[PDB]
RNA sequence: AUAUGGAUUCUUCACGGUAACGUAACUGAAUGUGGAGACGUCGGCGCGAGCCCUGGGAGGAGUUAUCUUUUCUUCUUAACAGCUUAUCACCCCGGAAUUGGUUUAUCCGGAGAUGGGGUCUUAUGGCUGGAAGAGGCCAGCACCUUUGCUGGCUCCGGUGCGCUUGUGACGGCCCGUGAAAAUCCACAGGAAGGAAUAGUUUUCAUGCCAGGUCGUACUGAUAACCGCAGCAGGUCUCCAAGGUGAACAGCCUCUAGUUGAUAGAAUAAUGUAGAUAAGGGAAGUCGGCAAAAUAGAUCCGUAACUUCGGGAUAAGGAUUGGCUCUAAGGGUCGGAAAAAAAAAAACGAUCAACUU
RNA sequence: UUCAAAUGAGAACUUUGAAGACUGAAGUGGGGAAAGGUUCCACGUCAACAGCAGUUGGACGUGGGUUAGUCGAUCCUAAGA
């Protein structure tokens, strides 16, 4: 239902000990500029709602990818 | 105004195909494509830049026949065409009989055939 | 056989009308078996079975009479048949007229062209079908700046 | 700015029924600019090397329009019903064959 | 049900803002007041939605003797949440006759206008999430009681007295002023309750569990209802495509849906339904009964009489195709061995309408 | 309305394809209320019924089919009882 954009305050929902699940989703979009880019939704399922981050930077992404529990079970893709 | 020479290719006396162009426009004065006569170098010149017929037409089998000596030229069943390399092609009124595949032919196994034939 | 229910699962499964189906009249002993819409599924995309083309309705013949008319082609007074007033409404032309004006006469205001003393009279005149357009306004517009320089001219 | 078309004419050309020379010498005379035909303002380039077709151009210009003046040139030799025009990947387009048979 | 976080307190129940009010919160019994619930009708304007029309581009079909950058079609984005956006109103500065502002509609201002700067309702829209992973359209592969799998592309805008509808601010009318309650919340009140080694709180975030009973098919009518029937009757409403045209009229087409109402062969009289008729024009008949003629529009002209509003489309005349033109009418932005089988390493620009 | 094919003891009437037409958005289209009560759907079937026919059917015979915290009833009150 929401969306996050705070990455500090992202990190913390992705314990929340509730939280289950997850889901890594990529994007070919083309920015303003008319070039193809990647663009990366983080998406963290909640109890009751479901926060996504917006990540139109893939580097300071994928590595957050390498910033992520083992605890958590992730969907790819 | 988009004056095209058909194979630049081949071409022999192409200094002489500009002759007898000049020749529609310059005595006679006549149109290239229309048949159309103006009365003065300008009427011909005119028309060309109006209905826009810049182009000799190649397309009609008698315009190769006219225009032949200033190029060197070097050395339906209705269902299915007959091409040079064996190909037998299809028809664009069947196109959703093609595209239809079919049940593949039912083949018994030498335990089924056995006991059919049986 | 009896194709019927072949037909209507047809039109839901492809979700198009029972008139643009086609069954294929040589396979009518196979799409007998069909029976269920998951084998309808594999007769769709199979090809035994298409959704057929839409008929045609074309615009270009309007788009002519329509293009024509944009270039004043038929207003015929044998092409009319509505009164002048269901045609074009006069109150439309006048809302069309006033705010034309007054639109014009607040960006005169803004921009220095004429005071609010100026601007409240032809406000006040506008109102009362002084003006017949809006060309018509910016020459009493102007007489009124020429003759206000004329009695400016002569107080000097 | 430039746009540039692409079509590939080896399938029909070399089973023999088709020239594309003749094909470039069409594109050329009845490609309309901003008008009427034959007025390409080096706004429009039509070069090939026989086993394909380029389309380059300035000019107000179409993937939609590479596909009406082929099915025009077409029909004038007879070769429609025999051939079908399709898109293998966006704006270079390929001709072929309904059915191929040994 | 409750636990964690956040907030609040030694100035106990928070702070900011001149104000309109603002926020993630910020004790509040009896009882009292107040709001929502809660309401005509018509008119014309303002706005939004979907539809309609329409340019460019990416697909796919159709037509091509000749012609047409062509004709048709796919190009989609839900409830919910976050940021943002409005007419009405209201607030501070200011103090206005040279009377100014201003609606299509003439209303408002020293009981404080114009003008300047702000606040708010969030109806409605815009971005983001939901959400491309869905669906849609093109090209492929295999598979036949496996079932699927693979690739591509889903794009960017325009116009308006248009249509349907929602809604807003107003207006006309009434000896007509166009429901009630359930329900919910606010405020007044200050009972009562409680901090400093700790306490209060669930109108803040997050987290946990639970959601009963019955209706749920199809018809809704030239065959599912009532007319003794599979009867030309009757029976309450929603959505509503293009063209003609004033038009939801008639007439033709698209999306969908029928092609079902015993058939063949003939073509007399009588018929029913439908048409036309020379010269005459009601001489027919109880009676112009029936039919005929007149009709749309734009212009010109329009009587007695009248309760002065009408009468009046009075009466009565002229024009109406097609085609090429002319002029007028706007918006935005800039000034063990052998053989064999088998398995594995005042301008200027631009934009777009029609209407006369 | 017409032509072919299919099915069939049998075809003017069933099924499919083809062509021609109609309703023409105030519809012969898509959904409901009242009433109907299984008429919906499928496999079988043609004695009787569908004022001709019948291989088809709202017929006959055997079965399957209606899933709600959010749509309704339920609660509230209106004229009244
Ligand atoms: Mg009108
Ligand atoms: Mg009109
Ligand atoms: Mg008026
Ligand atoms: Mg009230
Ligand atoms: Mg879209
Ligand atoms: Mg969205
Ligand atoms: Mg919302
Ligand atoms: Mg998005
Ligand atoms: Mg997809
Ligand atoms: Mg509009
Ligand atoms: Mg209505
Ligand atoms: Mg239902
Ligand atoms: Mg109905
Ligand atoms: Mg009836
Ligand atoms: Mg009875
Ligand atoms: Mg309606
Ligand atoms: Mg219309
Ligand atoms: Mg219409
Ligand atoms: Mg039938
Ligand atoms: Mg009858
Ligand atoms: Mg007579
Ligand atoms: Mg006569
Ligand atoms: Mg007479
Ligand atoms: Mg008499
Ligand atoms: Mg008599
Ligand atoms: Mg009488
Ligand atoms: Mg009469
Ligand atoms: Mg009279
Ligand atoms: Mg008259
Ligand atoms: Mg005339
Ligand atoms: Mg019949
Ligand atoms: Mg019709
Ligand atoms: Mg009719
Ligand atoms: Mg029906
Ligand atoms: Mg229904
Ligand atoms: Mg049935
Ligand atoms: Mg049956
Ligand atoms: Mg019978
Ligand atoms: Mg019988
Ligand atoms: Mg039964
Ligand atoms: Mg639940
Ligand atoms: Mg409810
Ligand atoms: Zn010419």
């Amino acid at each position: 239902a929401r969306e996050i954009t705070d990455i500090k305050q992202f990190l913390e929902l992705t314990r929340r000990a509730d939280v289950k699940t997850a889901t890594v989703k990529i994007n070919k979009k083309l920015n303003k500029a008319g070039k193809p880019f990647r663009q990366t939704k983080f998406k963290v399922r909640g109890s009751s709602s479901l926060y996504t981050l917006v990540i139109n930077d893939a580097g300071k992404a994928k590595k957050l990818i390498q910033s992520l529990p083992p605890t958590l079970k992730v969907n790819r893709l | 105004h988009g004056f095209y020479i058909p194979e630049q290719k081949y071409l022999v006396d192409k200094i002489g195909l500009v002759k007898y162009m000049s020749e529609k426009i310059g005595l006679g004065n006549i149109c290239i494509v229309c048949n159309y006569q103006g009365r003065t170098l300008t009427a011909v010149r005119q028309h060309m830049l109006a209905k826009r017929h810049c182009k000799i037409p190649y397309e009609s089998e008698d315009e190769r026949l006219e225009i032949s000596e200033f190029y060197d030229f070097t050395s339906n069943d209705g269902i299915e065409l007959h091409l040079p390399t064996g190909i037998k092609v299809g028809h664009r009124s069947l196109q959703r009989y093609y595209k239809q595949d079919l049940k593949p032919e039912v083949i018994l196994t030498e335990g089924q055939g056995t006991l059919v034939a049986a | 056989a009896n194709l019927r229910t072949q037909k209507r699962l047809a039109a839901s499964v492809v979700g198009v009308g029972k008139r643009k189906v086609w069954l294929d009249p040589n396979e009518t002993s196979e799409i007998a078996q069909a029976n269920s819409r998951n084998a309808i599924r594999k007769l769709v995309k199979n090809g035994t079975i298409v959704k057929k083309a839409v008929t045609v309705h074309s615009k270009s013949r309007t788009r002519a009479h329509a293009q024509s008319k944009r270039e004043g082609r038929h207003s015929g007074y044998g092409k009319r048949k509505g009164t002048r007033e269901a045609r074009l409404p006069s109150q439309v032309v006048w809302i069309r007229r006033l705010r034309v004006l007054r639109r014009l006469l607040a960006k005169y205001r803004d921009a220095g062209k004429i005071d609010k003393h100026l601007y409240h009279v032809l406000y006040k005149e506008s109102k009362g079908n002084a003006f017949k357009h809006k060309r018509a306004l910016v020459e009493h517009i102007i007489q009124a700046k020429a003759d206000a320089q004329r009695e400016k001219a002569l107080n000097e | 700015i430039a746009k540039t078309f692409t079509v590939d004419v080896s399938s029909p050309t070399e089973n023999g029924v088709f020239d594309p020379a003749s094909y470039a010498k069409y594109l050329i005379d009845h490609i309309k600019v901003e008008g009427a035909v034959g007025n390409l303002g080096n706004a429009v380039t039509v070069t090939e090397d026989g086993t394909v077709v380029t389309v380059v151009s300035t000019a107000k210009f179409s993937g939609k329009y590479l596909k009406y003046l082929t099915k025009k040139y077409l029909k004038k030799n007879q070769l429609r019903d025999w051939i079908r025009f399709v898109s293998t990947k966006t704006n270079e387009y390929r001709l072929a064959f309904y059915q191929v048979t040994p």
